[PDB]
């Protein structure tokens, strides 16, 4: 409790809940979430056709620099419409605070692709076209990074496996490296660890 | 101590000792296939079990961290002889 | 800008570029992990698996290990509903069977009806 | 050739099988009771066709539907595969 | 579904790319083939390269007829480039046998295969 | 450890085969592992 | 109306009288930590794990066993109910032994997964924890009895289930111990099925003890075989094989219980399978040869052989798939005689008339039941999950159940009516003091057996049957729309050789003996070569072949239920199926898969190559095996019964008595545990 527990923040939850209030009245067009955890970092959730007005408006507008840019990531999610999440995360360097600009998407319908507002995220945006698929429009170079030339599947799939399609090795027959179906040499004996009784009550969904 | 395949080789102690035409023995060439010649079985054979004199005692193995956690065995039966489930060695009872 | 629609299915199954025997011959299992009986509780349910059939795996001719030339084998795709799964199946290509959910049918208990006057309930021990 | 067997796959409801329940309950012990060694067949799960099929000589099986007929075009493909 | 589009509104920008496409292929297997030092004719590639288009026939969306393209663009401008190298041009061959069979009879002996 | 001669444990080594890798008298790999599905014998007897 | 308001934290919920605390939870998506509570067996407050605090209560109450009265609310966050857990929790862990390592539900403990999630952490208590004793229970059981928590689980399962009551409980206090007094072995059925039901790591398997562990098996679904029933099984293979089996639930059918010959019955299915084609050798001698050469030779020689002398007797464990592609292989030769082990005997069209020949009650309507009245077998050995669900309706909604035929093994207080068939007769034509509550009745179900059938008494005794039925269903003041005559079999591909209408038994062979033929899965005593003519040739097809195999001339190692996707059927018509556990060890193809080779390398072919097409040609053979895991029943008793009336017999004056009469008897009389090791040394213990 007074040891052991980390302890919460008020006035800066105040003032995070009062500012993701701000932004979500004066921008009616692209809303739909604001929502603070228990930790105090701001989440906004946004329908993907006003990627570069929010990111313009969350450049500027002097009561809210955030002129450092994180990670894009599109994290990858089944079950869903949209699949896809870019995972924008910004720091202010006038101000000490910490947003995530949260837009979702689909596995083909692009977005305006924000590398003319952020230089930064050039080649992040290269780097989860080749991870992912989420086609970037109006955007200068599309190649591949963090996989190699000939290979391709978008890695990062929950469909592709663990192991790959690929397997590469040498032959003097023909004096180069060849590829192959893969032939693992052992089984990787997956640990089924799910637990029952009900591990934490606070996040019950209504059951169906 | 190792005993006598019809191979003129070493067996192992638990049996997986290679039968006449494996070919596994043509790739055990010209080197040793190593074995530990102390067995497991060979010294519980010369384990004096002790006699304590209460019901249900207590093991440790020689000292707490060096060894395996308090098992507590029973001395009912007198014809079993009670045997922890981590040390391996029995234990009685007299009255 | 309100381009037109068109009653079909999706077509990523060459845009992944998984090979064509890992296309067509997995023949996918959806089901319902159900309750684990040598333990008590459900709250491994509720989440509908999507797994693959399994195929051969053998010897190791060094070790005995289980070597096998399956990517598709340690698959687990989680999915919450149903309509979902077959809109994912049909959209990355293969096909699939499917399990029911089948859950606890509430009976009626009382330890009050353990006990009887003129019932044949008698647990005589308790 | 040899006039081996006969199927018929029926249902709970349509029109043509409603049809084919008004031939098993009028008209069904007549086959079996004047044909001992001529084993029809009938098969029903749930909901289908009311296919009336027929495999004779040396794996041919004709094949006619019985969706929305009559009983007397059941008697009539009947004789027509008799 | 009113899906926003990539590059094309119907099927007819999308044959339109996908021939020219086709187009820079076929001009573009001679450089590359002299340059690379290979051991197959500049025929057998140019056969593979249709060969590569004739494999996806069954391509109807115009999302992914557009996607196609801009896979074969990015693959053009990687071999262009000597960014690739002959192991990944030899590995668009299929050279090195894997003569792995199709037969039932031979799916039978060789077996434990569907 | 000439501080500390003695121990009363009896089941080590007192040879020291040392280092070895690059003799004919080295370690080989093989499974502690019995037969796994023991196929059906075939019967010793003749019929027919 | 019986539509009761409790809140669960506020929220409300509409709850029956009677129903407890714990189905609200349950309903509402909560669970209420429990041990000596169990959802399918009975109830009693001893765990004391589930307290639970109510707004404006000040005393805490066990939620196991509440009678919930109109308007309630429940607290499961609150203050002292997770303090009345921890202190629970704090108690039921200090006389329990460190073994948490050589325990063997390591992975799948209750003790384990509420410490976790409810407990506390620094313990107390810091000497004694007295040890007990053990025993053993069987052969097949390991027993500790120091593990036990003392929940009282399997001894009211005993109790109002087993019927053996030989499990109480001696001593007080602190010195209780669990199990047997007089030191006497525990050898009955469904002894295997309180490893399931054990919460803690007390009560274990022998034979699977120390040769896994939980967290690295994966699991795949399974069908129970040996029996007609099919629980939803579970093979939890490992390491490129298999390891572990369980049961799992089904909706109507064999709720959370297994045949503990099933659940043992995993050495033998991996003991001395068949595993390389074999021919016989110019001395005689049977010797193995690649699949190219073998099955030339067998397809060469079906290139000479036709006519109706070519037979195929599908016993024992065969598949869909072996049935579709042996009927369509011996149709597309000439011609065919299909055969089963077990005759069915037909006089008046039993092979088709779909009724006749299944369960046709619902296996979950038993409880629906009133009058149920079973002739000759002996139901706890033949499928005995439907024996333990008919004493579970019994002991809830009071059976009344009869016997005719043969005085059995049988522990439910049966009535019983003149060990004999011409007293069935007597009963369906003459009066008896079971017959006036039998006519008069409401709910009329007659379980009929399948030891007694072999003999030629089957035309008669089935028309008596087929008369009870037509009696009392037009009878009773009813029209029907509930049945009766329900009848039951001991091999699923009995069931599935009728469902495609398939010649009955061996008779056509006994009238023409056959010149070449295929034994798929030969154990019992059909034939024998010195019953048959010169032309001695026979393919044998199956797996750890016992009898018949040094008998044989070409050994073909088929795959077992494990290791093919193959449709079954139970008793009652409902298709399930399997998946590809394992692949098969040795060569060891599936069994329309050596078929359609067999074709191929023969002059012909079959028109299908993947299970798509095999699933297409089932529904194109018959449609009632792609809807899985639905019920079919089957009508037209009428048309039955006026086909029924050609050919009757005077009965057999011998009263019909079961080769299921003991123990040891259900345990050798299978080829799985005519293989085992284990069932050898349960035997040998049940007999020393
Ligand atoms: S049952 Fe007992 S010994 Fe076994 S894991 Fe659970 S707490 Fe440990
Ligand atoms: S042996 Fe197991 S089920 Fe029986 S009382 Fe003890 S802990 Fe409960
Ligand atoms: S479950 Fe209510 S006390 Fe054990
Ligand atoms: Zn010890």
């Amino acid at each position: 409790t007074r040891p052991t527990v980390r302890p919460r923040n008020d006035v800066a939850h105040k003032q995070l809940s009062a500012f993701g209030e701000y932004v979500a009245e004066i921008l009616p067009k692209y809303v739909q979430q604001v929502q603070v955890s228990c930790f105090s970092e701001l989440e906004i959730c946004i329908h993907p056709d006003g990627v570069i007005p929010v990111l313009t408006f969350l450049r500027d507008h002097s009561n809210a620099q955030f002129k450092s840019l994180a990670d894009l990531t599109a994290v990858d999610i089944p079950t869903r419409q949209n699949r896809f999440e870019i995972v924008y995360n910004l720091l202010s360097l006038r101000f000490n605070s910490r947003i995530r600009v949260k837009t979702y998407t689909d596995e083909l319908t692009p977005v305006e692709s924000s590398v003319s507002v952020y230089k930064a995220a050039n080649w992040y945006e290269r780097e989860i076209w080749d991870m992912f698929g989420v086609f970037f429009a109006n955007h200068p170079d599309l190649r591949r990074i963090l996989t190699d030339y000939g290979f391709e599947g978008h890695p990062f799939r929950k469909d592709f496996p663990l192991s790959g399609y690929v397997e590469l090795r040498y032959d003097d027959e023909v004096k180069r490296v060849v590829a192959e179906p893969v032939e693992l040499a052992q089984e990787f004996r997956k640990f089924d660890l799910n637990s029952p009784w009900e591990a934490f009550p606070a996040y019950r969904q209504p059951p169906e | 101590g190792v005993r006598t395949s019809p191979t003129g080789e070493k067996v192992t102690h638990t049996g997986q000792v290679y039968d006449d035409e494996d070919y596994r023995r043509v790739r055990f060439v010209g080197r040793q296939k190593e074995v530990n010649e102390n067995f497991a079985i060979d010294l519980i054979a010369e384990q004096p079990v002790s006699q304590v004199g209460s019901r249900v005692i207590s093991c440790d193995g020689g000292g707490g961290a060096l060894g395996h956690p308090r098992v507590y065995i029973n001395l009912d039966k007198e014809t079993k002889t009670g045997t922890c489930g981590y040390c391996g060695l029995q234990f009685r009872q007299q009255h | 800008t309100q381009l037109i629609t068109v009653d079909e299915k999706l077509d990523i199954t060459t845009l992944t570029g998984v090979p064509e025997e890992h296309i067509k011959t997995r023949k996918a299992r959806i089901f319902v992990p159900a309750r684990n009986n040598m333990q008590s509780g459900v709250n491994n349910t509720k989440k509908w698996k999507m797994e693959f059939d399994t195929r051969e795996r053998w010897e190791n001719p060094l070790m005995g290990w289980a070597s096998t030339a399956d990517p598709l084998s340690n698959l687990v795709l989680t999915f919450s509903t149903k309509e979902d799964a077959i809109a994912f199946a049909e959209k990355n290509g293969w096909s699939y069977d499917v399990e029911e959910r089948k859950v606890p049918k509430p009976k009626s208990k009382s330890y009050g009806a353990n006990f009887s006057w003129n019932k044949r309930t008698r647990v005589s021990t308790k | 050739l040899g006039l081996r067997e006969i199927r018929i796959h029926l249902c709970q409801r349509s029109p043509g099988s409603q049809g084919v329940r008004d031939f098993i309950e009028k008209r069904y012990v007549e086959l079996k009771k004047a044909n001992p060694d001529l084993p029809i067949l009938i098969r029903e799960c749930s909901d289908v066709q009311p296919k009336l099929w027929a495999r004779y000589a040396f794996g041919q099986e004709k094949n006619v539907s019985l969706n929305n007929f009559s009983a007397d075009q059941v008697t009539r493909a009947l004789e027509n595969v008799l | 579904t009113s899906v926003k589009p990539i590059f094309s509104r119907d099927m007819n920008e999308a044959k339109r790319r996908v021939r020219e496409l086709y187009r820079a292929w076929y001009r573009e297997v001679p450089n590359t083939v002299h340059l690379f030092q290979l051991d197959i004719s500049v025929k057998q590639g140019r056969d593979k390269v249709r060969e590569m288009f004739k494999k996806n026939a069954h391509v109807t969306d115009p999302r992914v007829v557009d996607l196609l393209v801009i896979k074969g663009k990015m693959e053009l401008e990687e071999t262009i480039n000597v960014w690739k190298q002959r192991t990944h041009v030899m590995r668009f061959f299929h050279e090195t046998e894997a003569p792995r069979p199709k037969d039932f009879l031979s799916k039978f002996y060789v077996g434990h295969d569907p | 450890p000439t501080v500390k001669p003695p121990t009363a444990r009896k089941f080590i080594w007192t040879n020291h085969k040392f280092n070895l890798s690059g003799t004919p008298q080295q370690y080989v790999p093989y499974s502690t592992t019995r037969k796994k599905i023991q196929e059906w014998v075939p019967p010793s007897t003749p019929y027919k | 109306s019986n539509l009761i308001e409790v809140f669960v934290d506020g929220q409300s919920v509409m709850v029956e009288p009677g129903t407890t605390v714990l189905q609200a939870c349950e309903k509402v998506g909560m669970q209420i930590p429990r041990f000596c509570y169990h959802e399918r067996l009975s109830v009693a407050g001893n765990c004391r794990m589930c307290l639970v605090e109510i707004e404006k209560a000040p005393k805490v109450v066990a939620a196991c066993a509440m009678p919930v009265m109109k308007g309630w609310n429940i607290l499961t966050n609150s203050e002292k109910t997770k303090k009345a857990r921890e202190g629970v929790m704090e108690f039921l862990l200090a006389n329990h032994p460190l073994d948490c390592p050589i325990c063997d539900q390591g992975g799948e403990c209750d003790l384990q997964d509420q410490s976790m999630m409810f407990g506390s952490d620094r313990s107390r208590f810091l000497e004694g924890k007295r040890a007990v004793e053990d025993k053993n229970i069987g052969p097949l059981v390991k027993t500790i009895m120091t593990r036990c928590i003392q929940c009282t689980r399997c001894i009211r399962f005993a109790s109002e289930i087993a019927g053996v009551d030989d499990l109480g409980t001696t001593g007080r206090g602190n010195d209780m111990q669990v199990g047997t007094y007089i030191e006497k072995m525990f050898m009955s059925e469904l002894s295997g099925n309180i490893i399931d039901i054990c919460p803690v790591g007390a009560l274990t398997s022998k034979p699977y003890a120390f040769t896994a562990r939980p967290w690295e098996t994966r699991k795949t679904e399974s069908i129970d075989v040996m029996d007609a029933v099919g629980s939803n099984i579970v093979v939890s293979t490992r390491t490129g094989e298999v390891m572990r089996i369980l049961p799992r639930m089904h909706e109507d059918i064999n709720e959370e219980w297994i045949s503990d010959k099933t659940r043992f019955a995993y050495d033998g299915l991996k003991r001395q399978r068949l595993t390389e084609p074999m021919v016989r050798n110019e001395k005689g001698l049977l010797t193995h040869t690649t699949w190219e050469d073998a099955l030339s030779r067998v397809a060469g020689m079906l290139q000479s052989c036709q006519g109706n002398d070519v037979a195929a007797i599908a016993g024992g464990l065969v598949d869909a798939e072996a049935l579709i592609a042996l009927k369509d292989l011996l149709n597309r030769v000439d011609s065919d005689t299909l055969c089963t082990e077990e005759v069915f005997p037909t006089a008046g069209a039993g092979t088709d008339l779909r009724s006749n020949y299944l369960l046709n009650t619902t296996i979950a309507g038993v409880e629906e039941a009133d009058v149920v009245l079973l002739v000759g077998t002996n139901p706890r050995f033949e499928a005995p999950l439907f024996n333990a669900r008919i004493r579970k309706s019994w002991l809830h909604n009071d059976l009344k159940v009869a016997l005719i035929g043969s005085p059995v093994d049988l522990t439910y207080r049966y009535d019983h009516l003149g060990d004999s068939p011409k007293i069935l007769q007597d009963i369906a034509s003459g009066s008896h003091p079971f017959s006036q509550v039998l006519q008069e009745a409401k709910k009329p179900m007659v379980v009929l057996g399948s030891s007694a059938l072999q003999r030629n008494d089957g035309a008669a005794i089935l028309a008596a049957v087929s008369n009870i039925a037509q009696k009392i269903r037009t009878s009773s003041g009813v029209t029907g729309d509930w049945k009766v005559m329900n009848i039951l079999h001991r091999i699923a591909s009995q069931v599935a050789a009728l469902d495609l209408g398939y010649k009955p038994g061996v008779e056509a062979i006994r009238k023409n003996p056959p010149k070449m033929l295929f034994l798929l899965g030969a154990d019992g005593g059909c034939v024998t070569r010195q019953d048959l003519p010169k032309d001695c040739f026979i393919v044998y097809q199956g797996h750890h072949g016992d009898v018949g195999a040094p008998i044989a001339d070409v050994i073909l190692p088929g795959a077992a239920y494990t290791e093919k996707s193959a449709t079954y059927v139970n008793t009652e018509g409902r298709a399930q199926q399997t998946k590809v556990a394992v692949m098969p060890p040795g060569l060891a193809r599936e069994d329309w898969k050596i078929i359609r080779a067999l074709s191929e390398i023969a002059g012909m072919t079959l028109p299908y190559d993947t299970l798509d097409q095999v699933r297409n040609r089932l529904e194109e053979v018959s449609p009632n095996l792609v809807r899985y895991d639905d019920v079919e029943g089957a009508n037209y008793f009428q048309q039955a019964s006026e086909l029924s009336k050609l050919v009757n017999q005077q009965l057999l004056a011998d009263p019909l008595v079961p080769p299921q009469l003991t123990i040891k008897d259900f345990y050798m009389t299978d080829s799985i545990s005519r293989a085992s090791q284990t069932m050898a040394k349960c035997v040998k213990a049940v007999t020393e």
